[PDB]
């Protein structure tokens, strides 16, 4: 599992 | 026996040369088992070992949507920072992450990672808490300031010590034996003068799996730390790694030094001496 | 904030004259990622030189294998020479088949 979906900077 | 699962990103912008160039690089125990790379026309996660062919269609698609995902917004994460930075829409930059989680031999987690680069520096990481970030300059205050707010750092923290977890889990089910293969040095010393009272012994270590290894050189009792010559350890290409260990000695003295090879495969360490056969 | 490439360059197997063979140009320690590998046989450009996929270490820094097949003798020389921002020149270290 990746993950996706990170904050942004 | 500790176990990791850990991702390694990176995103470079090209300007002038198309879109950023993207990877995304899975870890179990420090084996690479998945990858991720943009530079194709219909991108798509991959199997890095043959142990992962069992993952069926639906976990393929899922990876790679989540990548996909990710390449834009670190797309968008690249532009942010030029305005950070106050830098040039003209120049090539990188952003870096690692990711990820190990537990013990109970399954039970002892580390979070959540760390991030920029041009090769720290920017920000999670803390060994788990609810706090270290920024390494004024930039990646923002950042931090940003993420304290909308409290990323808790949502973070489930992700690392539940799915995280879970999955490594899995990975381990199915690559465990795979992972814990050895392939035992196999050692021997040779020998080297140019017209000169002294030589070179060099003690070779080839054909091992893992990478890590030590290599001594003895005179008498003592190891000679301080006049050995090493390389860094180095694949052969092949899945197995190469090192060696040199030292400087009298001529007709070689056979007062020893050498030494440390290596998980070996029920005991191996020790050798220059040996002419003619 | 740039680092210099450290090269190793060295045979997948011990050199035997007239036995095909592999030979390994290890490159590590570099940012940025970009680089140029070029293999030299007698000062001439090898063509068929192959790259392995690039990672990077827990230090940031990058590192790529690049090897080339090859059939050593007693007189032919081997080079590797990388080109990197890092550097004001060409760098280029000289296989040593004791090495």
């Amino acid at each position: 599992f990746a993950p996706g979906n990170y904050p942004a900077l | 026996g500790p176990h990791s699962l850990r991702y390694f990103v990176t995103a470079v912008s090209r300007p002038g040369l198309g879109e950023p160039r993207y990877m995304e690089v899975g870890y179990v125990d420090d084996t690479e088992f998945v990858r991720f790379d943009s530079d194709a026309e219909n991108p798509r996660y991959e199997p890095r070992a043959r142990w992962m062919e069992q993952e069926g269609p639906e976990y393929w698609e899922r990876e790679t949507q989540k990548a996909k995902g990710n390449e834009q917004s670190f797309r968008v994460d690249l532009r942010t920072l030029l305005g950070y930075y106050n830098q040039s829409k003209g120049g090539s930059h990188t952003i870096q992450v690692i990711s990820g989680c190990e537990v013990g031999s109970d399954g039970r987690l002892l580390r979070g990672y959540q760390q991030y680069a920029y041009d090769g520096c720290d920017y920000i990481a999670l803390n060994e808490d788990l609810k706090t970030w270290t920024a390494a300059d004024m930039a990646a205050l923002i950042t931090k300031h940003k993420w304290e707010q909308a409290g990323e750092a808790e949502r973070l923290r489930a992700y690392l010590e539940g799915t995280c977890v879970e999955w490594l889990r899995r990975y381990l089910k199915n690559g465990n034996a795979t992972l814990l293969r050895t392939d035992s040095p196999k050692a021997h010393v040779t020998h080297h003068s140019r017209p000169e009272d002294k030589v070179t012994l060099r003690c070779w270590a080839l054909g091992f799996y893992p990478a890590d290894i030590t290599l001594t050189w003895q005179l008498n009792g003592e190891e000679l730390i301080q006049d050995m010559e090493l390389v860094e350890t180095r694949p052969a290409g092949d899945g197995t790694f190469q090192k060696w260990a040199s030292v400087v000695v009298p001529l007709g003295k070689e056979q007062y030094y020893t050498c030494h090879v440390y290596h998980q495969g070996l029920p005991e360490p191996l020790t050798l001496r220059w040996e002419p056969p003619p | 904030i740039q680092k210099t490439p450290q090269i190793q360059v060295y045979s997948r197997h011990p050199p035997e004259n007239g036995k095909p063979n592999i030979l390994n140009c290890y490159v590590t320690q570099f940012h940025p990622p970009h680089i140029e590998i070029q293999m030299l046989k007698n000062g001439k450009k090898i063509p068929k030189v192959e790259m392995s996929d690039m990672s990077f270490s827990k230090d940031w820094s990058f590192y790529i294998l690049a090897h080339t097949e090859f059939t050593p003798t007693e007189t032919d020389t081997y080079a590797c020479r990388v080109k990197h921002d890092s550097m004001a020149e060409p760098k280029t270290v000289y296989w040593d088949r004791d090495m």
